[PDB]
């Protein structure tokens, strides 16, 4: 079987609500419409309006309604359009839904997720195009998970209903109709990816190469493509962006001795410069024989026209100028 | 020889949106109105001895006062269940209390000691108690979650409500529109309630600003209406017919003389006071005794609050995550980790 | 020879918390229903250039249209001067023309090209003239954006208003409210429309959501009721009577035969013309032939708009801050420098 | 002459209301009150209602309105009450503010000022604790600085009002009572700090310690108690957020061969990250005799109780721990 990201995701979700009715969906067009970008399709067909609810577009609002919901021993699963529309809400994830469990002196949890697609897309221009990773990467008491291929989304979202904390999962709208083989372990129902746990997903000597989400891919491509010319790169997806796993970056950093950092979001403060820090002030970093660099977004709200978009988001031969620069070959 | 209960008249409240609103006549029961008074005065000293204690700076940042309000947290515990559900702001002292909080671990959390009720992580904003989802310093955040309260609660299809509050100040909040939509789009047995205490709003009519929301206005100096409101409110809800706003006008104490009039023309209590004696209910010395009651509670837990130690600095990290294995936290620098269990 | 002006019936507006609203009488002139025209049938003609452009990929992104909503930026135009402001949410192809702006610029930022109104950064969504405060993507943003024009226009005086639009799926927004209640608070020349295009709402009157600030329910295929209660709404906030709602009663043409027995018995276009036909005010012939000085128009700037090249890549990093010296931004590594000049 | 910090920012505003009409205050209880902090004492008595806005608590909306009158032309200085406030209103700011100026390739600017305490105060508990420099030093469009001591309050918050662009000033609020020495250069109301550079407020040889905000105050502390023992520290006040002063931090890293970053807000994806990251990526990676290290805010949400929260934000001891951890000594 190949499955789609979006189909994977799918899966999930009807497993979980399937598994626990304590388990429901909000957001906007997850019902009727089937899904801003189908993801949802046919839960609503199946489980009904007590549990796929159809949103006014009042994000501050009905973020802070899974959140009571949450609060009440409910299961929500609240969705996003894109995460750019959560900047309303961003008071409600953070100030209700992730302090929370700390301030009640462990008296109140909040299991609630939050789902959507992040990050660039294609000529959405500057206001639909923003990545999250780093902001909420950012806040104690919250968990955050960034899934590539279908495998990890459906791993993840399942995790991520099952974990008793808010879980922030940032999908990504160019992955949900990418098709990946889908071994037949993970086509069960407990599927599980643990939280919190990297992937290599491609064995290598001669550098590290650690990424998030969509560039994941390009990574896997412009390895290859170095194959070809005898340097062999550890890939490795993060999948998690807090609690991030750096043991299993540095493990692979003291076997090649190089790292760089790939990643869509802005630069500075982003996912590359807390795992440099993290290099640096950890036990790996006198394996490194050449400095960390990273390749992330131009440092530019996103472009509208195809060309300049294009420079804007990390290719396939950035990344490659990147790892040659740094192994100086 | 005393009264076993008598009956009494209660301002009638305005009404938005409905035909009739909750009776003008009601009956007290020397037996609960023993209660409400008890209550109301446990209240109202603790409040005052926090304020001391707060004057003393053994409580830090926040101290919100609800004294010459507690009509209105005794009165709302009156007319719903222990099994509904109660959110407010930062002002959450007296409900906490009515809530099932003893006095103790209020005041162990207020003065940050490990005897509070949440280990002197949380302090002044927010307590969290059973069917309680306490206080909240965002303005305003706790509308639009009180209303997935109210949404969990259809949801289990068991008859509770859930009372979700706010002080006029807040009654502007953009996401309290978004939550009276969708409270009434689905018909949520949510009560939205205005603790209006008296340039901030065009319209300082609140129990209208629902709008399409049914809203009644009440008299939260008299225990005995709000009380009436709260079952008038309650049972609206449970009946299915959705979201409902009450607008509760009081004044709180915490010049000092506009305070000065309307505490000896209307305090909570003294009304309360004076009729429970004025129709032989309970007697001003029967009553004078349940002063002296509480006032020993009070001081038995401000010797609590100001006598248990601070709490341990290797519970720091304690209660960021439920449910999970053990791990580390980060503190100060990279040397200083901090355990965090579940 | 034909008539110089006629004399027309429009509908009467509803009203909201208004005594009288404007007339239901109007006169139209020969050269002015003449300028409408040709404005409908543009704007008309542009959407669908863009529409075929669209689904030929050269427009890639959002794209939204309007065609079916002519009579309310052309009517909204006509009621209000160039000194006035306008800002909308994101289906903005038509007031960036009514605005000032040229079909060239429109379609050459559609297909994003360097020729583009915004150089091709923008897309359609983000399109500015002088005094129109473009698109915004981000529902209801715009609402508190239009309140502060407002703020802007009282500041100085110059007896200048706002029109500030929103449709009917962002009226439910938390900020919307937080601007009615500023707006009659402050009393801003703010005149927030409403555009309803025809579930989400608990309520469905839209002129009505102000509830403190008058409004009025307008029908918008009628360019003329359109310029009528644009120019009564323009008057009352110049009168200095602060903000109002104006529900402009609408239809996007983007079952699929709905849209059909609502383009013959009402296209906004088709009135205009069986209007002036009707009351000799212009031929059939005249009209007919304006439309083929229009989609010849439309053609050349499409043309244009795809042969054009698109941006240079050196100037990826222009226009981020404004009046500064020039600087260096990284791009996807950081052997990637991008001057940036303001 | 002596001047505390919450002066120093009221004279800034009071020079620049006078100095252009365009210029207007507004936020809550900035007006009749006083100020929330008093930090702009007596303003609405000398300007009006017109100039000074009381505002009603509706951030996402008066956010909004702020911005709005900086596209039509004016130039307003809008206060949050403190900036836990602000992720109300922060995609106002973020997507009408900080992106407009260049999805409109210029052609509409948005001159509007943020200003408000930020990070920790003294037992105000989770909600209200929260530092953002690293969230808005994210986002391009934007400039964020965070003053220290009155000197830099003043000249930013004067700059900031100059400046074209929106500017968020991160002040702070345990900071607003201490006094400075004004020297004579300062009062002036031509005082002009330049966005962009940082300050060295103390020369040495031994390691660099950068830092913004109130614990740049306690950098010098660690400074006098270490040169009693003839370590001698660099003080760097960052000053700004976004553009940082790299050059500088790098010129001194040339010269001492070490680094700390100590910042007030949480670790992960924090100010130090970023520091750190540009610091192995720039030229002064061969300087670096020992690896640099980050003191940061505990990483949990703010706690209250007193001993508690003293743990939360780095204190000297752990500034001079790790000072000495760095110099091996
Ligand atoms: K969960
Ligand atoms: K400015």
């Amino acid at each position: 079987l190949q499955v789609t990201v979006r189909d994977a995701i799918n899966q999930g979700m009807d497993e979980e609500l399937e598994r626990d009715e304590k388990v429901f969906l909000l957001g906007e067009e997850v019902a009727q419409y089937d899904g801003a970008y189908k993801v949802s399709r046919g839960l609503w067909k199946k489980y009904g309006d007590k549990r796929i609810i159809d949103t006014p577009i009042s994000e501050m609002g009905f973020a802070g309604i899974a959140v009571g919901a949450a609060m009440a021993g409910l299961r929500p699963i609240c969705e996003f359009m894109t995460f750019n529309f959560s900047m309303q809400a961003i008071d409600q994830v953070i100030n209700s839904a992730a302090k929370t469990y700390y301030m009640s002196g462990g008296l109140q949890p909040v299991p609630i997720v939050f789902r959507g697609p992040n990050g660039a897309s294609a000529g959405v221009a500057a206001q639909h195009s923003q990545c999250f990773a780093a902001w909420y990467g950012h806040c104690p008491g919250l968990k955050v998970v960034s899934p590539w291929n279908s495998e990890d989304a459906k791993g993840l979202i399942k995790s991520a209903i099952r974990d008793n904390n808010p879980v922030v999962v940032l999908e990504n709208e160019l992955m949900y109709g990418v098709p990946f083989e889908f071994p037949p372990e993970a086509q069960s129902k407990d599927f599980l990816i643990p939280i919190g746990k990297a992937k290599i997903e491609r064995q290598g000597t001669h550098i590290t190469v650690v990424s998030h989400s969509r560039p994941v891919g390009h990574c896997l491509e412009a390895a290859a493509v170095l194959s070809k010319e005898g340097v062999e790169c550890e890939v490795i997806n993060m999948r998690t962006i807090r609690p991030m796993d750096m043991e299993t970056i540095e493990a692979s950093v003291m076997k090649t001795n190089h790292l760089v950092t790939v990643e869509g979001g802005w630069p500075q403060f982003g996912v590359g410069a807390e795992i440099c820090a993290r290099i640096m002030e950890g036990p790996a970093f006198n394996f490194l024989d050449a400095p960390a660099v990273r390749v992330t977004g131009a440092d530019v709200p996103m472009p509208y026209a195809k060309i300049l978009e294009d420079n804007s988001i990390p290719q396939v031969k950035d990344i490659i100028f990147a790892i040659k620069k740094t192994l100086n070959i | 020889m005393f009264a076993n209960d008598a009956t009494f008249e209660i301002k009638k409240c305005d009404l938005h949106r409905l035909e009739e609103g909750p009776p003008v006549t009601t009956v007290l029961t020397r037996e609960d109105g023993l209660k409400y008074y008890r209550m109301m005065q446990t209240v109202r000293r603790m409040e005052l001895k926090a304020d001391q204690l707060y004057k003393q700076k053994i409580i830090r940042g926040f101290c919100h006062l609800c004294d010459g309000q507690e009509a209105c947290c005794v009165g709302l515990e009156a007319g719903i269940n222990p099994t509904d559900h109660l959110i407010t702001a930062y002002r959450a002292h007296g409900f906490t209390f009515t809530r099932g909080l003893s006095v103790r671990e209020i005041l162990a959390e207020l003065t940050g000691r490990k005897g509070g009720c949440a280990k002197g992580k949380g302090g002044s904003m927010h307590m969290y108690a059973k069917n309680f989802y306490g206080g909240n310093g965002i303005v305003g955040a706790q509308v639009p979650l009180g209303a997935g309260i109210a949404l969990a609660c259809k949801y289990n299809g068991k008859d509770e409500v859930c009372l979700t509050l706010y002080g006029d100040g807040a009654a502007n909040q953009g996401q309290i529109f978004e939550a009276y939509n969708m409270a009434a789009l689905w018909k949520l047995p949510c009560i939205f309630i205005c603790e209006n205490n008296r340039r901030a709003a065009a319209s300082t009519d609140y129990y209208k600003r629902g709008d399409f929301i049914p809203g009644l206005r009440v008299d939260g100096m008299d225990i005995l209406c709000v009380r009436e409101a709260t079952r008038f409110a309650a049972a609206y809800c449970r009946s299915g017919k959705g979201p409902i706003l009450m607008e509760l006008q009081t004044y709180r104490y915490h010049t000092r003389e506009e305070i000065q009039e309307v505490r000896s023309k209307s305090d909570p209590i003294m009304l309360l006071k004076d009729r429970m004696v004025n129709s032989n209910l309970a007697s001003v010395e029967e009553l004078k005794e349940i002063d002296v009651e509480v006032r020993k509670e009070i001081e038995d837990a401000a010797q609590f609050a100001t006598a248990d130690p601070e709490p341990p600095l290797e519970e720091l990290g304690y209660h960021i995550y439920s449910s999970d294995p053990p791990f580390e936290v980060r503190g100060a620098n990279q040397w200083i980790k901090f355990k965090s269990v579940s």
